[PDB]
């Protein structure tokens, strides 16, 4: 049974989310 | 050497010819031609000038690998 | 869940293939008969492992990846 | 003559001589005695 | 401190440490390094004497 | 280790068969009595008298009809394959002490000429003939300074190196 | 730019003076050597680091350290 | 002694030019001059590569480098037997005195030289790198 | 003034002291030992005789003795290869058929198991194939005996006794003084008219009255014991005239002008002999005599002693322009002062010769049966290319060590020279230009070819059947050189070579040569020449430029001709060096001719060598050269892969010795990384920790172990990488050509 589309965008959203707290790590991690 | 003497055994186990190992391990030459010039055969004709098959992408690899160990050098 | 079905005749697939480089015979080869396009056959055993603990379907697949993806944030 | 002689000990007239002894001696040993695998008579 | 007189060197970072060499000569002016000693062999830079101090060679 | 005496396997025979083959094979476009018919029948000869000589030794065969050794020293001596590799080490072993005790004797009675570099590249002929022969007691000479204390130099006498 | 530092193991011979291709180092008097002189790396920012005062010092061990620093113009040796 | 002045206008050797020469480093970050008095006319070798003729009397010379400069003075000592004095100059046109520095080749010692980079200590009685961690220093040898 | 002979009596007492002193020619090494640096010393400066002494005429008298000692070397070479003929070898059975029989001059014993070497070559012989092409040049010369051949190699011994003699004579008893040296004039006069001049008449000689007939009657099928010998030839003019009726004129037409009697023997024929496939000995027999009659003219062009003649001095003097200040002059100062300039002019010449030779002796294939020996040509084709590249890197290295050494600015000003170094900077920077562009459009489109074939896009390649590359100007040069006896020659009967057009030459049902065509993958692979040889020309000539200075380094000449470096410092200094240059030259020239001796190879396997039968030409590898040479992955499978199963499955075989040293060398090469990849730093100090272990045993060595120096380092990494990559396309090629040939 196949993934929705859906599904990616959520997953989509999620990483967007966990990008967002990586760039704010590594802005703390820089200075 | 590890994984060559892995990958080798291993290769005549699966092919079901154990006496491959066992006849041409003992000396050098039997690991280059009985090994590496054997198993090579299908790995260099993944693209060949009458076409390709799904082993192109190894075999460009291969030359990729081939060429990058030579810049290093 | 096809490999499930299958597990000693069917090629697990490790992700899909977009290289508009590809001619279409690579787009042929690299389909090796299927419907899903051109994809890589997955060499890391990835398939048996999560097949052994237990996942069955794409959802379960999918619902670790984004617990893990929540992990990591 | 001493001076020669001298010539004939520097390390590689010594070696040359030796070496040749030494691989004259393996070679008529394999000769007069072919494929010694094991020590038995 | 004698007049060609085996020495044993205890500069660590010395060539010749451990080892026995011959005093050349002391100098008597009140200089650092004052023993001036001569080896059989050579060290790196392909020389063979030192000087050391009072407390950087024991007599053998 | 599940091996099979070379006397008796089937592998060593049809070796032994297959090689005379190919020489005979080889033999067959020469004429008789010429250089390379009589050149051909000794590698035969000696063919045939190496296969004879590994099978009367007791040497052990494989699955592949080639002789294995047995280097264990129990395994060896009760079931008669000392000559393989533990006779051998012995050889080897006092052949080598022989050769290490010749080379130290010689660098030793060199330290004390007055140039003992000169004897390292213009050696002394006779004086290595006498300890090259003298080699031959060396495990006793050996054994002596060991117990004695002069084979080994101190440790307050050897350089190091700042730790 | 790199460091020069002279230990009072110099016996003030001048080699390292001598070897120098960029004036880094100099004789100034002294007293703890019989030559009444030792070695001093006043101008160290125009060392290049070729390390020929090192191989020009005759004491064992050496009485000039050179330790390569930061890189500057001068240092690297560049002409553009 | 007081350190002598540049003076432009000194006559440059005899040299039909280079690919070997000056760069826009000179221009803009610095450059170095050496001078020197000529006895006769006579053919060097130029540090850039090729052989110029320098004239007799004062002679100007711009290089890209230092080394440049103590190179052909080095030649200049040793096969010509002049000396000479080498400057180093900014793109303001401020111009440092540079060789020899005192008046005095560094290789002969000379009174009111100070000595800098002097330790009171073999090299063997450095300290561990484990003793200047967290200090900002370069290492044991700038303690 | 006067060209005279000019010697010195007795000047060096013939003794053994020296021998008993090792390093007794050196300031340095001649007080002994005291590492092991000594021992590496003494080899390496044994023949730098100016580092021994700055006096012209004892370094000139040494390079005179030394060359006679090397021809006597050559001498002793050539009669041992005479004799193992005569002695050791199949070759009066290989005569009586040549088609039929390997050559073969070597002999095993039979110790270890070795006698396997001795392969069934033919002929009721056991042995050793040979490769050389000796017997193919003895049957051209008229030799049909083995008594003949030991005759040669006595009388080539005698000769090589005689060269040692001369070597001793010259320079113990009669050594000739520094001014006998410096007449180049009369040296060039006497080794062209009196050495090339009167060798090739002299050769022209011999062809005429003894390889002529001999041959004729060979290829007529008379058996080579009922052929009359040469002195019968020379003897019975009768015997002569028989297979040549302008013998029985006599020399009257030659002194009589009428030169066109002697046409039978004389010819312009061109091509190749069809019974042999060799060229016509008669027209080898016209060109040495017209070789020599140039030679003997070009000998009288420099004056000695009768007025008459050029001074070099001002031919070079007067050879200036506008654009190049002072011209020539200087030069002849450069080139009567020091030997090296001189060394590196010779070796780039002789080595370039070596390499046309090598093209030239397989496309006009000189001797009886030597093309359709196939292992003979490609082995001769890949020696002579190996040794051209070694000598021209050679002339790199030798004009750096002039440029270090002998130098003198005084003597350059605004001289060719001068300006060379004036703007070495542009040639350098427009050089490396040219070798980027050169590497981009040449390996980039193989790199193309290849990912456009693995992509599945075959329309896309660089190829004869896509986008073409076509070698149109060698292709009009092929063109013009096949239609040349029609009307630019009109004399020859055909044209030089078969390789330019026309029809096949068989030889007992194999190949002698054919038309070779040039397409794409032609065009690439020349082009990939051309790159490589630019690169190589780079480096040694950016090493000879730079030898005395730089931007990073201006008093590099003080540092000398061969040291490691400056130093860590200027950002790093290593390998700046003229030694290094060629050090690094060295690999490149390597790349340059493995990549021209493949080509070769494969172009010749796929294109030319094969069988003729009834229908038409089968290949050897049935030109696939032209369908996958455009790629990287045509030639690692189709040469590579393909090619080495001869040398992988030649055990218990006679090309068993082959496999070895195919495996061997492979051993050597790799051995050659741990020299070039490392540093002598961790082996000194690994070196202290085995000496720690020997000293704590007293077996420590009085002369001090040391690691090999930086230079030694480099020098042995490369020496190993050449010996082995070198020796694994030896093995290779040779096992290969001599099974499947
Ligand atoms: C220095 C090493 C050396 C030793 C210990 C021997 C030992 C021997 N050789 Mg040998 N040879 C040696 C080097 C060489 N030999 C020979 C050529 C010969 C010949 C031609 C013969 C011997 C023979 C002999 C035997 C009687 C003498 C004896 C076993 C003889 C033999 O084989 O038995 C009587 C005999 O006929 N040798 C050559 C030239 C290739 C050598 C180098
Ligand atoms: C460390 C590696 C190594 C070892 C243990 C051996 C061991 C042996 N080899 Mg092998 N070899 C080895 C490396 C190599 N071999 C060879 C090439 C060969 C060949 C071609 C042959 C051997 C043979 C032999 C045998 C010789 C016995 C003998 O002569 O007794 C003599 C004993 C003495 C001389 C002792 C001294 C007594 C004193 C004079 C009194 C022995 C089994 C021979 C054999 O027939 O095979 C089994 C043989 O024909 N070796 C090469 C390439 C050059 C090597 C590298
Ligand atoms: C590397 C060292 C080494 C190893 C791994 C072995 C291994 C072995 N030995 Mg050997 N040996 C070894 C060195 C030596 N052994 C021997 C003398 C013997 C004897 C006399 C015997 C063994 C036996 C054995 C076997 C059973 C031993 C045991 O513990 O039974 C629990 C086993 C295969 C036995 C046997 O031969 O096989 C069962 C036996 O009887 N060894 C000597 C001489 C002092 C050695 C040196
Ligand atoms: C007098 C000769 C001599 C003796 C008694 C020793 C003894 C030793 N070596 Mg040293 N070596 C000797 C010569 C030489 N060695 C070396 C290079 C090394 C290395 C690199 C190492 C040793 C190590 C060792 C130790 C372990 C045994 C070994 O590894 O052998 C191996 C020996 C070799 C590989 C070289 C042997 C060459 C030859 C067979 C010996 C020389 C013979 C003499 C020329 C004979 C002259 C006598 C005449 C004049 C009467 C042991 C202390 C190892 C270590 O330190 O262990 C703790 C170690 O890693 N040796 C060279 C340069 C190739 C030599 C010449
Ligand atoms: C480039 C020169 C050259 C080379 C590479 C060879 C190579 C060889 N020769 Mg030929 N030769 C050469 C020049 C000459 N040879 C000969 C006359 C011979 C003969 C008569 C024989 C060889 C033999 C051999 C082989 C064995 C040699 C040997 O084992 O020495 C042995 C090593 C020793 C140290 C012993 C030397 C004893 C000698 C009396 C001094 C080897 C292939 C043999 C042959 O080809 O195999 C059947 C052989 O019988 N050579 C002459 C005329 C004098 C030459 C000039
Ligand atoms: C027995 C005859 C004989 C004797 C006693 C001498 C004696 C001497 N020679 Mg004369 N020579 C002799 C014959 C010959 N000489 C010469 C040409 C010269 C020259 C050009 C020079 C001498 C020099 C010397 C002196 C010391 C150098 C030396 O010999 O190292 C011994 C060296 C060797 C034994 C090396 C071996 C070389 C040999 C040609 C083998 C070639 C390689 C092999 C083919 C192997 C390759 C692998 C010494 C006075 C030198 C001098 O006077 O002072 C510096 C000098 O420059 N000789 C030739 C022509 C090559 C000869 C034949
Ligand atoms: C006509 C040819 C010719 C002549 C007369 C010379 C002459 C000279 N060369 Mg030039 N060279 C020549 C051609 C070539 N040169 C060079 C590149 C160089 C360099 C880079 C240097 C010279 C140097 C020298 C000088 C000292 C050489 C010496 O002492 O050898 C000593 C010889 C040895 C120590 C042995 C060399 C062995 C060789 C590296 C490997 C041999 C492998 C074997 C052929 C095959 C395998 C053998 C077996 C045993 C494994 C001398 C002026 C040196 C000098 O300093 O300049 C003044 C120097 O640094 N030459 C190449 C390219 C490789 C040539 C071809
Ligand atoms: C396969 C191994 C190898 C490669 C690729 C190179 C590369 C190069 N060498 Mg080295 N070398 C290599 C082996 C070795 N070289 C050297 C020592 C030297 C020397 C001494 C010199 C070179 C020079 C050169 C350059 C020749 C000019 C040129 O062709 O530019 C074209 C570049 C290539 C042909 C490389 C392949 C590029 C490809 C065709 C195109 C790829 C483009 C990408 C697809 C785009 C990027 C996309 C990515 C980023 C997403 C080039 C940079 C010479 C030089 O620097 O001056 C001109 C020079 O003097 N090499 C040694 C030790 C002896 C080697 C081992
Ligand atoms: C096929 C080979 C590749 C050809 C193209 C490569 C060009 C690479 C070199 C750059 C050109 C630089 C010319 C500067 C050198 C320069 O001084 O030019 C002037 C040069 C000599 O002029 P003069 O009349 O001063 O010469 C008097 C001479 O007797 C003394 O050298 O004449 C040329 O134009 C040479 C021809 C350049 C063409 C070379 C082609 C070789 C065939
Ligand atoms: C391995 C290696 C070494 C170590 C190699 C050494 C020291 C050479 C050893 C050669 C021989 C084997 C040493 C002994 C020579 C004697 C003359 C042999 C006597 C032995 C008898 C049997 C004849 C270096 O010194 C080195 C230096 C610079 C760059 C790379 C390297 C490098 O790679
Ligand atoms: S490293 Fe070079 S530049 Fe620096 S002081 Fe030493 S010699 Fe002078
Ligand atoms: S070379 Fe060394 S000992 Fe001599 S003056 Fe310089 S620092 Fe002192
Ligand atoms: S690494 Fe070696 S070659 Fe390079 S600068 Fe340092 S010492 Fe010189």
């Amino acid at each position: 049974m196949p993934l929705s589309d859906s599904q990616i965008f959520i997953a989509l959203f999620i990483a967007l989310l966990t990008g967002i707290l990586a760039v704010r790590l590594g802005l703390e991690l820089y200075s | 050497w590890v994984t060559f003497y892995f990958h080798w055994k291993h290769l005549g186990i699966w092919q079901g010819n154990v006496n491959q190992f066992n006849e041409s391990s003992t000396y050098l030459m039997g690991w280059l031609r009985d090994y590496l010039w054997l198993n090579s055969s299908q790995l260099i004709n993944g693209y060949n000038p009458f076409g390709m098959n799904s082993l192109s992408v190894w075999a460009w690899m291969f030359l990729f690998g081939h060429l990058i160990y030579a810049t290093g050098f | 869940p096809q490999w499930v079905q299958d597990p000693l005749h069917v090629r697990p697939i490790a992700h899909a293939i977009w290289d508009p480089h590809f001619g279409q015979p690579a787009v042929e080869a690299f389909t090796r008969g299927g419907a899903q396009g051109p994809v890589n056959i997955a060499t890391s055993g990835v398939y048996q492992w999560w097949y052994t603990i237990g996942l069955r379907t794409n959802q379960d697949l999918f619902q670790g990846s984004v617990f893990l993806t929540i992990l990591s944030g | 003559m001493k001076n020669f002689t001298t010539y004939l000990s520097t390390a590689p007239v010594v070696a040359l001589i030796w070496f040749t002894f030494t691989a004259g001696l393996l070679i008529e040993i394999n000769r007069f005695f072919p494929d010694p695998l094991v020590f038995s008579f | 401190r004698l007049w060609c007189v085996q020495v044993k060197v205890l500069r660590p970072e010395s060539y010749w440490f451990n080892e026995v060499g011959k005093v050349v000569s002391v100098d008597q002016s009140g200089i650092r390094y004052p023993v001036v000693v001569r080896f059989p062999t050579v060290n790196y830079a392909g020389v063979s004497t030192n000087n050391y101090s009072l407390e950087e060679v024991q007599e053998v | 280790s599940g091996l099979t005496p070379c006397s008796e396997s089937k592998g060593f025979a049809k070796r032994q068969k297959n090689e005379i083959k190919a020489l005979t094979k080889r033999l067959k476009q020469y004429e008789e009595g010429s250089a390379p018919s009589l050149a051909l029948k000794a590698t035969i000869e000696r063919t045939e008298k190496r296969f004879a000589n590994y099978g009367n030794a007791g040497l052990l065969c494989g699955t592949d009809g080639l002789p294995h050794l047995i280097s264990d020293p129990g395994l060896a001596l009760r079931f008669g394959h000392a000559g393989e590799t533990l006779i051998p080490t012995v050889g080897f072993l006092y052949i080598a002490g022989w050769i290490g005790t010749a080379g130290r004797d010689y660098l030793i009675a060199s330290k004390g000429e007055a140039k003992p570099r000169e004897k390292e590249y213009i050696i002394d002929v006779p004086l290595a003939l006498k300890i090259s022969a003298q080699g031959a007691g060396w495990p006793f000479r050996v054994i002596r300074e060991l117990q004695k204390g002069t084979l080994l130099e101190k440790d307050s006498n050897i350089t190091v190196s700042p730790r | 730019s790199h460091a020069v530092k002279i230990y009072d193991t110099c016996i003030g011979c001048t080699q390292c003076v001598r070897a120098c291709p960029t004036d880094v180092l100099e004789m100034v008097p002294w007293d703890g050597c019989k030559a009444s002189q030792i070695a001093s790396a006043p101008r160290t920012e125009d060392c290049v680091g070729c390390k020929r005062c090192e191989s020009a010092c005759p004491t064992d061990f050496l009485s000039v350290r050179v330790y390569l620093g930061s890189e500057t113009t001068r240092s690297m040796g560049l002409a553009y | 002694w007081k350190p002598p002045t540049l003076d432009p206008s000194t006559p440059s050797p005899i040299f039909g030019g280079s690919t070997g020469g000056l760069l826009r480093k000179a221009q803009i970050e610095e450059f170095y001059v050496i001078t020197w008095d000529a006895k006769k006319e006579q053919v060097f070798e130029m540090p850039t590569g090729g052989a110029a003729i320098m004239r007799s009397g004062p002679n100007l010379l711009k290089l890209a480098r230092k080394e440049q400069c103590l190179a052909l003075l080095t030649q200049l000592r040793n096969k010509f037997k002049t000396d000479g004095q080498i400057y180093r100059v900014f793109p303001d046109g401020e111009v440092q005195y540079l060789h020899p520095k005192d008046g005095v080749y560094p290789e002969k010692v000379n009174a009111g030289r100070t000595a800098v980079g002097a330790k009171d200590r073999s090299i063997g009685k450095n300290t561990n790198p484990v003793a200047v961690k967290f200090t900002g220093k370069l290492g044991t040898y700038d303690v | 003034k006067k060209v005279k002979i000019v010697v010195d009596g007795n000047p060096v007492e013939t003794s053994f002291e020296r021998w008993a002193k090792p390093g007794h020619f050196s300031r340095t090494l001649s007080k002994g030992p005291s590492t092991t640096t000594w021992i590496w010393n003494l080899h390496a400066d044994a023949h730098d005789f100016d580092s021994h002494t700055s006096d012209l005429e004892e370094i000139s008298r040494k390079v005179f003795s030394a060359h006679f000692g090397q021809l006597g070397i050559i001498l002793i070479w050539l009669s041992g290869m005479y004799f193992h003929g005569a002695r050791f070898s199949n070759y009066e059975a290989w005569l009586s058929d040549p088609i039929h029989i390997k050559p073969s001059a070597q002999v095993v014993w039979p110790v270890v198991g070795q006698e396997i070497l001795n392969g069934d070559v033919g002929g009721g012989f056991q042995g050793v194939q040979i490769t050389s092409g000796f017997f193919q040049l003895w049957r051209a010369s008229g030799i049909t005996s083995e008594l003949q051949l030991y005759s040669t190699a006595i009388g080539g011994l005698v000769l090589a006794a005689a060269m040692f003699f001369a070597g001793w004579f010259h320079y113990h008893k009669a050594a000739p003084k520094l001014e006998w040296f410096q007449n180049v004039e009369s040296m060039l006069n006497h080794h062209l008219a009196g050495l090339l001049g009167l060798g090739s008449l002299a050769w022209a000689g011999h062809q005429i009255h003894v390889s002529l007939p001999i041959n004729k009657l060979l290829d007529a099928g008379v058996d080579p014991k009922e052929i009359p010998l040469p002195h019968e030839f020379i003897l019975n003019r009768d015997l002569m005239a028989q297979l040549y009726p302008s013998f029985s004129k006599g020399l009257a037409p030659f002194f009589t002008i009428n030169w066109s009697e002697y046409s039978d023997f004389l010819t312009f024929q061109g091509g190749l002999n069809p019974v042999t496939g060799g060229l016509w000995l008669s027209d080898q027999a016209h060109h040495h005599l017209a070789i020599a009659v140039l030679f003997l003219v070009a000998g009288h062009q420099y004056r000695t002693n009768w007025g008459i003649g050029h001074s070099i001095k001002e031919i070079l003097e007067a050879h200036k322009g506008p654009f190049t200040g002072e011209g020539h002059k200087g030069l002849y100062e450069i080139l009567t002062t020091s030997w090296h300039a001189q060394l590196a002019i010779n070796l780039a010449l002789f080595g370039s010769l070596s390499i046309i030779v090598a093209h030239h002796m397989y496309s006009m294939p000189p001797y009886p049966y030597l093309a359709t020996d196939y292992g003979t040509q490609l082995s001769i084709f890949t020696h002579h290319t190996w040794i051209g590249g070694f000598c021209i890197v050679g002339a790199g290295a030798h004009a750096a060590i002039f440029m270090v050494r002998d130098y003198d600015p005084t003597n350059n000003y605004n001289n060719l020279l001068d300006r060379v170094i004036r703007h070495r900077d542009a040639i350098v920077s427009h050089l490396n230009w040219v070798c980027i562009f050169l590497g981009f459009h040449s390996f980039g489109l193989y790199i193309h070819n290849d990912t456009m074939s693995a992509l599945g896009r075959p329309q896309d390649m660089f190829s004869d059947t896509a986008i073409q590359l076509q070698p149109v100007f060698a292709q009009w040069i092929q063109n013009t050189h096949l239609s040349a006896p029609q009307f630019t020659a009109p004399n020859a009967l055909a044209p030089t070579s078969p390789v330019w057009g026309g029809d096949v030459v068989a030889v007992g049902g194999k190949v002698a040569a054919m038309p070779i065509t040039l397409g794409t993958a032609d065009f690439m692979v020349h082009h990939i020449h051309a790159f490589t040889i630019h690169v190589t020309v780079l480096i040694l000539l950016k090493g000879v430029l730079y030898a005395r200075s730089s931007r990073l380094i201006p008093d590099k000449a003080n540092l000398g001709f061969r040291f490691p470096c400056d130093g860590p410092g200027r950002g790093g200094t290593c390998q700046v060096s003229a030694w290094d240059h060629v050090f690094l030259g060295l690999f490149w020239m390597y790349n340059s001719l493995s990549i021209a001796i493949f080509h070769f190879s494969w172009k010749m396997q796929s294109d030319v060598w094969g069988t003729v039968n009834s229908t038409g030409v089968s290949h050897i590898t049935g030109g696939n050269f032209s369908q996958s040479a455009n790629t990287i992955n045509g030639w690692l499978r189709d040469f590579l892969w393909a090619q080495s199963s001869q040398v992988i499955q030649s055990y218990g075989s006679a090309l068993s010795a082959y496999g070895l040293i195919f495996l061997g060398a492979h051993f050597i090469w790799a051995f050659s990384l741990m020299f070039l990849f490392s540093g002598r730093g961790y082996w000194q100090e690994l070196i202290e920790s085995i000496v720690w272990a020997h000293n704590k045993l007293k077996v420590a060595p009085s002369i001090q172990p040391r690691a090999l120096s930086i230079t030694q380092g480099r020098a042995v990494g490369v020496a190993h990488y050449l010996l082995g990559g070198i020796a694994t396309t030896w093995s290779f090629f040779l096992a290969r050509i001599i099974a499947v040939g």
